[PDB]
């Protein structure tokens, strides 16, 4: 796991990996 | 939001944990 900036879908994947069961919210509002 | 902050800053899994609070 690179410790850099995460702008792409890679950020949502990484949050999902560390949270395990989607205990987070937010997506681009459009 | 998380997306905007991690676009402009480094977000290791240690930091990402804070959004799972």
């Amino acid at each position: 796991f690179v410790n850099q900036h995460l702008c792409a879908s890679h950020l949502v994947e990484a949050l999902y990996l560390v949270c395990g069961e989607r205990g987070f919210f937010y997506t681009k509002p459009t | 939001g998380i997306v905007e902050q991690c676009c402009t800053s480094i977000c290791s899994l240690y930091q990402l944990e804070n959004y799972c609070n």
